[PDB]
Protein backbone atom coordinates (compact mmCIF):
# COMPACT_ATOMS: atom_id res chain seq x y z
CA UNK A 1 0.00 0.00 0.00
CA UNK A 2 3.51 2.14 0.22
CA UNK A 3 4.65 4.75 -2.04
CA UNK A 4 8.01 3.80 -3.70
CA UNK A 5 11.18 4.76 -1.10
CA UNK A 6 14.27 5.91 -2.75
CA UNK A 7 16.27 3.01 -4.55
CA UNK A 8 19.02 4.50 -2.15
CA UNK A 9 17.87 3.06 0.86
CA UNK B 1 -8.16 1.95 18.74
CA UNK B 2 -10.67 3.96 18.78
CA UNK B 3 -7.39 6.72 19.04
CA UNK B 4 -6.87 9.76 17.23
CA UNK B 5 -4.49 11.58 14.71
CA UNK B 6 -1.46 12.27 16.41
CA UNK B 7 -0.15 15.80 16.35
CA UNK B 8 2.70 16.69 14.13
CA UNK B 9 6.15 15.91 16.11
CA UNK B 10 3.58 15.06 18.99
CA UNK B 11 5.83 11.58 19.29
CA UNK B 12 9.14 12.75 17.40
CA UNK B 13 10.44 8.99 19.32
CA UNK B 14 8.25 6.97 17.21
CA UNK B 15 9.92 4.61 14.80
CA UNK B 16 8.43 2.36 11.90
CA UNK B 17 10.20 -0.86 11.07
CA UNK B 18 9.84 -1.09 7.29
CA UNK B 19 10.24 -4.35 5.56
CA UNK B 20 12.41 -3.88 2.02
CA UNK B 21 10.61 -6.65 0.65
CA UNK B 22 7.78 -6.28 -0.06
CA UNK B 23 7.33 -2.93 1.23
CA UNK B 24 5.25 -3.18 3.74
CA UNK B 25 4.85 -2.34 7.66
CA UNK B 26 6.40 -5.07 9.88
CA UNK B 27 6.47 -3.00 13.16
CA UNK B 28 6.44 0.25 15.34
CA UNK B 29 9.76 1.07 17.68
CA UNK B 30 11.00 4.29 19.28
CA UNK B 31 14.51 5.63 18.87
CA UNK B 32 16.29 6.25 22.45
CA UNK B 33 19.34 8.17 21.39
CA UNK B 34 21.32 8.70 18.00
CA UNK B 35 21.92 5.42 16.98
CA UNK B 36 19.61 2.84 19.14
CA UNK B 37 15.94 1.84 18.40
CA UNK B 38 13.87 -0.15 20.76
CA UNK B 39 11.27 -2.89 19.44
CA UNK B 40 9.39 -5.80 20.71
CA UNK B 41 11.36 -9.33 20.50
CA UNK B 42 8.45 -11.01 18.52
CA UNK B 43 8.43 -8.04 15.84
CA UNK B 44 11.72 -9.92 14.80
CA UNK B 45 11.36 -13.46 15.55
CA UNK B 46 8.21 -15.61 16.66
CA UNK B 47 8.70 -19.09 15.37
CA UNK B 48 5.32 -20.52 15.80
CA UNK B 49 4.87 -18.12 12.32
CA UNK B 50 8.22 -18.62 10.73
CA UNK B 51 9.16 -15.11 11.39
CA UNK B 52 12.96 -14.90 11.90
CA UNK B 53 14.50 -11.46 9.99
CA UNK B 54 17.67 -10.37 9.74
CA UNK B 55 19.38 -6.99 9.22
CA UNK B 56 19.44 -7.04 5.45
CA UNK B 57 15.73 -7.68 5.81
CA UNK B 58 14.64 -4.59 7.12
CA UNK B 59 14.54 -0.99 7.39
CA UNK B 60 14.36 1.85 10.13
CA UNK B 61 11.90 5.02 9.10
CA UNK B 62 11.83 7.79 11.41
CA UNK B 63 10.23 11.11 11.52
CA UNK B 64 7.20 9.62 10.13
CA UNK B 65 3.56 10.75 10.38
CA UNK B 66 1.86 9.38 7.50
CA UNK B 67 1.82 5.59 7.30
CA UNK B 68 2.52 5.00 3.40
CA UNK B 69 3.78 8.33 1.90
CA UNK B 70 7.04 9.40 1.36
CA UNK B 71 7.56 11.63 3.59
CA UNK B 72 10.26 13.35 1.34
CA UNK B 73 12.52 15.92 3.65
CA UNK B 74 11.21 15.33 6.77
CA UNK B 75 11.76 11.38 7.77
CA UNK B 76 14.75 9.77 7.58
CA UNK B 77 15.63 6.19 6.61
CA UNK B 78 18.70 3.80 8.24
CA UNK B 79 19.81 0.88 7.46
CA UNK B 80 20.19 -2.06 10.86
CA UNK B 81 23.78 -2.75 11.71
CA UNK B 82 22.73 -5.08 14.61
CA UNK B 83 20.14 -6.73 16.14
CA UNK B 84 19.56 -7.48 20.04
CA UNK B 85 17.09 -10.12 21.08
CA UNK B 86 16.48 -10.70 25.00
CA UNK B 87 18.45 -13.79 25.70
CA UNK B 88 15.72 -15.28 28.00
CA UNK B 89 12.98 -13.63 25.46
CA UNK B 90 10.17 -16.30 26.10
CA UNK B 91 8.17 -16.82 22.99
CA UNK B 92 7.05 -20.07 23.46
CA UNK B 93 4.69 -19.46 25.97
CA UNK B 94 4.15 -15.87 27.12
CA UNK B 95 6.24 -13.47 25.54
CA UNK B 96 8.16 -12.63 28.28
CA UNK B 97 10.80 -10.66 28.36
CA UNK B 98 9.52 -9.06 24.19
CA UNK B 99 12.12 -6.80 23.97
CA UNK B 100 14.97 -6.41 21.22
CA UNK B 101 17.27 -3.46 20.56
CA UNK B 102 18.69 -2.26 17.09
CA UNK B 103 21.55 -0.25 16.41
CA UNK B 104 21.99 1.87 13.26
CA UNK B 105 24.30 1.51 10.83
CA UNK B 106 24.86 5.53 11.20
CA UNK B 107 23.69 7.96 13.58
CA UNK B 108 20.51 9.53 12.81
CA UNK B 109 20.30 13.48 12.69
CA UNK B 110 17.61 15.07 15.18
CA UNK B 111 15.32 17.14 14.04
CA UNK B 112 11.73 19.02 14.95
CA UNK B 113 10.40 15.14 13.96
CA UNK B 114 13.32 12.90 15.01
CA UNK B 115 14.05 12.71 18.84
CA UNK B 116 14.54 10.27 21.75
CA UNK B 117 12.50 9.29 24.29
CA UNK B 118 14.23 9.11 27.75
CA UNK B 119 14.43 5.58 29.45
CA UNK B 120 12.94 5.38 32.99
CA UNK B 121 15.07 5.06 36.37
CA UNK B 122 13.83 3.19 39.04
CA UNK B 123 12.80 6.05 41.01
CA UNK B 124 10.45 7.25 38.13
CA UNK B 125 9.77 4.06 37.38
CA UNK B 126 7.88 3.49 41.34
CA UNK B 127 6.85 7.33 41.11
CA UNK B 128 4.40 6.33 37.63
CA UNK B 129 3.66 2.71 37.20
CA UNK B 130 0.38 3.15 39.50
CA UNK B 131 -2.54 1.62 38.01
CA UNK B 132 -4.83 4.20 37.05
CA UNK B 133 -2.03 6.28 35.89
CA UNK B 134 -2.08 7.21 32.31
CA UNK B 135 0.01 6.38 29.42
CA UNK B 136 0.11 6.98 25.60
CA UNK B 137 0.50 4.64 22.71
CA UNK B 138 1.43 5.41 19.18
CA UNK B 139 1.36 3.49 15.95
CA UNK B 140 0.29 3.22 12.35
CA UNK B 141 -1.47 -0.33 13.29
CA UNK B 142 -4.96 -1.83 12.60
CA UNK B 143 -7.91 0.79 13.52
CA UNK B 144 -9.66 -2.65 14.15
CA UNK B 145 -9.20 -5.88 15.27
CA UNK B 146 -8.80 -0.49 8.18
CA UNK B 147 -5.26 0.37 8.55
CA UNK B 148 -4.74 4.42 8.91
CA UNK B 149 -3.58 7.01 7.28
CA UNK B 150 -1.65 9.02 10.01
CA UNK B 151 0.05 7.90 13.11
CA UNK B 152 -2.81 6.78 15.94
CA UNK B 153 -2.32 7.75 19.46
CA UNK B 154 -4.57 6.76 22.40
CA UNK B 155 -4.34 7.73 26.67
CA UNK B 156 -4.69 4.78 28.71
CA UNK B 157 -4.43 3.83 32.33
CA UNK B 158 -2.56 1.18 34.11
CA UNK B 159 -4.39 -1.64 35.19
CA UNK B 160 -4.25 -3.06 38.60
CA UNK B 161 -1.96 -6.80 38.35
CA UNK B 162 -4.51 -8.46 39.73
CA UNK B 163 -7.23 -7.42 37.18
CA UNK B 164 -4.69 -8.04 34.76
CA UNK B 165 -4.19 -11.34 35.57
CA UNK B 166 -8.28 -12.04 35.67
CA UNK B 167 -8.23 -11.04 32.56
CA UNK B 168 -6.58 -13.91 30.98
CA UNK B 169 -5.74 -17.29 30.73
CA UNK B 170 -2.08 -16.47 30.14
CA UNK B 171 0.65 -16.54 32.66
CA UNK B 172 1.58 -13.01 32.95
CA UNK B 173 4.97 -12.61 34.61
CA UNK B 174 6.82 -9.07 36.79
CA UNK B 175 8.39 -8.05 33.18
CA UNK B 176 4.81 -7.13 32.09
CA UNK B 177 1.78 -4.43 32.60
CA UNK B 178 -1.78 -4.12 31.33
CA UNK B 179 -3.45 -1.25 30.09
CA UNK B 180 -6.81 0.03 29.18
CA UNK B 181 -10.08 0.79 30.45
CA UNK B 182 -12.58 -1.54 32.22
CA UNK B 183 -15.74 -2.27 30.89
CA UNK B 184 -17.78 0.19 33.60
CA UNK B 185 -15.43 2.59 32.71
CA UNK B 186 -17.09 3.89 29.63
CA UNK B 187 -14.28 5.12 27.52
CA UNK B 188 -12.40 2.45 25.53
CA UNK B 189 -8.94 1.76 23.25
CA UNK B 190 -6.13 -0.05 22.95
CA UNK B 191 -3.40 -0.81 20.51
CA UNK B 192 -3.97 -3.94 18.03
CA UNK B 193 -2.01 -5.71 15.13
CA UNK B 194 0.64 -3.51 13.78
CA UNK B 195 1.23 -1.29 16.89
CA UNK B 196 3.46 -4.30 18.27
CA UNK B 197 7.31 -2.82 19.64
CA UNK B 198 6.03 0.77 19.83
CA UNK B 199 6.23 3.14 23.21
CA UNK B 200 4.21 3.29 25.62
CA UNK B 201 4.95 6.31 27.31
CA UNK B 202 4.79 8.82 30.20
CA UNK B 203 4.99 12.76 30.90
CA UNK B 204 6.98 13.06 34.21
CA UNK B 205 5.29 15.89 36.10
CA UNK B 206 8.01 16.36 38.08
CA UNK B 207 10.60 16.78 34.89
CA UNK B 208 8.06 17.23 32.42
CA UNK B 209 10.07 14.56 30.28
CA UNK B 210 8.71 11.64 28.63
CA UNK B 211 9.75 8.28 29.28
CA UNK B 212 8.69 4.97 27.77
CA UNK B 213 7.67 2.93 30.08
CA UNK B 214 6.34 0.28 27.94
CA UNK B 215 6.52 -1.83 24.61
CA UNK B 216 3.38 -3.10 22.76
CA UNK B 217 3.45 -6.92 23.20
CA UNK B 218 -0.01 -8.82 23.02
CA UNK B 219 -3.39 -8.79 23.31
CA UNK B 220 -6.25 -11.64 23.12
CA UNK B 221 -7.90 -9.53 20.07
CA UNK B 222 -8.23 -5.65 20.39
CA UNK B 223 -10.25 -3.50 22.20
CA UNK B 224 -12.45 -6.45 23.06
CA UNK B 225 -14.77 -5.78 26.74
CA UNK B 226 -12.88 -7.35 30.19
CA UNK B 227 -9.73 -7.62 28.03
CA UNK B 228 -6.54 -5.73 28.14
CA UNK B 229 -3.19 -4.47 26.65
CA UNK B 230 0.19 -6.29 27.87
CA UNK B 231 3.33 -4.22 27.41
CA UNK B 232 6.91 -4.89 28.27
CA UNK B 233 8.05 -3.54 31.47
CA UNK B 234 11.03 -1.23 30.09
CA UNK B 235 12.40 -0.64 33.50
CA UNK B 236 12.37 -4.17 34.70
CA UNK B 237 14.77 -5.04 31.05
CA UNK B 238 16.76 -2.29 31.76
CA UNK B 239 19.77 -3.90 33.26
CA UNK B 240 20.08 -5.85 29.88
CA UNK B 241 19.42 -2.93 28.04
CA UNK B 242 22.37 -0.77 29.36
CA UNK B 243 24.73 -4.02 28.96
CA UNK B 244 23.69 -4.43 25.23
CA UNK B 245 24.75 -0.57 24.70
CA UNK B 246 27.35 -0.79 26.97
CA UNK B 247 29.30 -3.27 25.87
CA UNK B 248 28.00 -2.55 21.80
CA UNK B 249 28.13 0.77 21.46
CA UNK C 1 20.56 14.66 27.48
CA UNK C 2 17.74 16.22 26.09
CA UNK C 3 15.81 13.18 25.51
CA UNK C 4 12.13 12.83 25.85
CA UNK C 5 11.86 17.00 25.63
CA UNK C 6 9.75 17.79 22.34
CA UNK C 7 10.96 20.23 19.29
CA UNK C 8 7.50 21.06 18.84
CA UNK C 9 5.79 20.81 22.20
CA UNK C 10 8.23 20.85 25.50
CA UNK C 11 11.36 23.10 23.70
CA UNK C 12 8.63 25.66 23.04
CA UNK C 13 6.38 25.48 25.94
CA UNK C 14 3.77 24.41 23.78
CA UNK C 15 1.12 21.52 25.09
CA UNK C 16 0.02 19.00 22.72
CA UNK C 17 -3.91 18.57 22.82
CA UNK C 18 -4.33 15.46 25.49
CA UNK C 19 -1.00 15.70 27.41
CA UNK C 20 -3.44 17.04 30.37
CA UNK C 21 -5.15 13.98 30.97
CA UNK C 22 -1.80 12.30 31.76
CA UNK C 23 -1.30 14.50 34.40
CA UNK C 24 -4.65 14.73 36.05
CA UNK C 25 -4.27 11.24 36.15
CA UNK C 26 -1.22 11.35 37.86
C1 LIG D 1 3.44 -16.61 23.09
O1 LIG D 1 2.66 -15.76 23.81
C2 LIG D 1 1.44 -15.44 23.36
C3 LIG D 1 0.91 -16.02 22.23
C4 LIG D 1 -0.41 -15.71 21.86
C5 LIG D 1 -1.20 -14.89 22.63
S1 LIG D 1 -2.80 -14.44 22.18
O2 LIG D 1 -3.37 -14.19 23.13
O3 LIG D 1 -3.07 -15.29 21.37
N1 LIG D 1 -2.66 -13.24 21.18
C6 LIG D 1 -1.76 -13.30 20.18
C7 LIG D 1 -2.35 -12.98 18.72
C8 LIG D 1 -3.66 -13.76 18.35
O4 LIG D 1 -3.51 -14.87 18.10
N2 LIG D 1 -4.83 -13.16 18.48
C9 LIG D 1 -6.21 -13.68 18.22
C10 LIG D 1 -7.12 -13.63 19.32
C11 LIG D 1 -8.33 -13.12 19.16
C12 LIG D 1 -9.14 -13.09 20.22
C13 LIG D 1 -8.84 -13.58 21.44
C14 LIG D 1 -9.64 -13.47 22.34
N3 LIG D 1 -10.30 -13.27 23.20
C15 LIG D 1 -7.59 -14.12 21.63
C16 LIG D 1 -6.86 -14.15 20.54
C17 LIG D 1 -0.65 -12.20 20.40
O5 LIG D 1 -1.00 -11.22 20.96
N4 LIG D 1 0.52 -12.46 19.95
C18 LIG D 1 0.93 -13.64 19.20
C19 LIG D 1 2.33 -13.44 18.79
C20 LIG D 1 2.62 -11.99 19.05
C21 LIG D 1 1.46 -11.43 19.86
C22 LIG D 1 0.83 -10.36 18.89
O6 LIG D 1 0.34 -10.62 17.85
N5 LIG D 1 1.00 -9.06 19.29
C23 LIG D 1 0.49 -7.94 18.56
C24 LIG D 1 -0.55 -7.29 19.42
C25 LIG D 1 -0.34 -6.15 20.13
C26 LIG D 1 -1.23 -5.58 20.88
C27 LIG D 1 -2.44 -6.07 21.07
C28 LIG D 1 -3.44 -5.47 21.89
N6 LIG D 1 -4.68 -5.72 21.71
N7 LIG D 1 -3.14 -4.69 22.72
C29 LIG D 1 -2.68 -7.23 20.44
C30 LIG D 1 -1.75 -7.78 19.65
C31 LIG D 1 -0.58 -14.31 23.76
C32 LIG D 1 0.65 -14.59 24.04
CL1 LIG D 1 1.38 -13.79 25.43
NA1 LIG E 1 -5.99 -15.57 34.90
NA1 LIG F 1 -10.56 -3.88 26.67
Amino acid sequence: DFEEIPEEY
Amino acid sequence: VEGSDAEIGMSPWQVMLFRKSPQELLCGASLISDRWVLTAAHCLLYPPWDKNFTENDLLVRIGKHSRTRYERNIEKISMLEKIYIHPRYNWRENLDRDIALMKLKKPVAFSDYIHPVCLPDRETAASLLQAGYKGRVTGWGNLKEGQPSVLQVVNLPIVERPVCKDSTRIRITDNMFCAGYKPDEGKRGDACEGDSGGPFVMKSPFNNRWYQMGIVSWGEGCDRDGKYGFYTHVFRLKKWIQKVIDQFG
Amino acid sequence: ADCGLRPLFEKKSLEDKTERELLESY
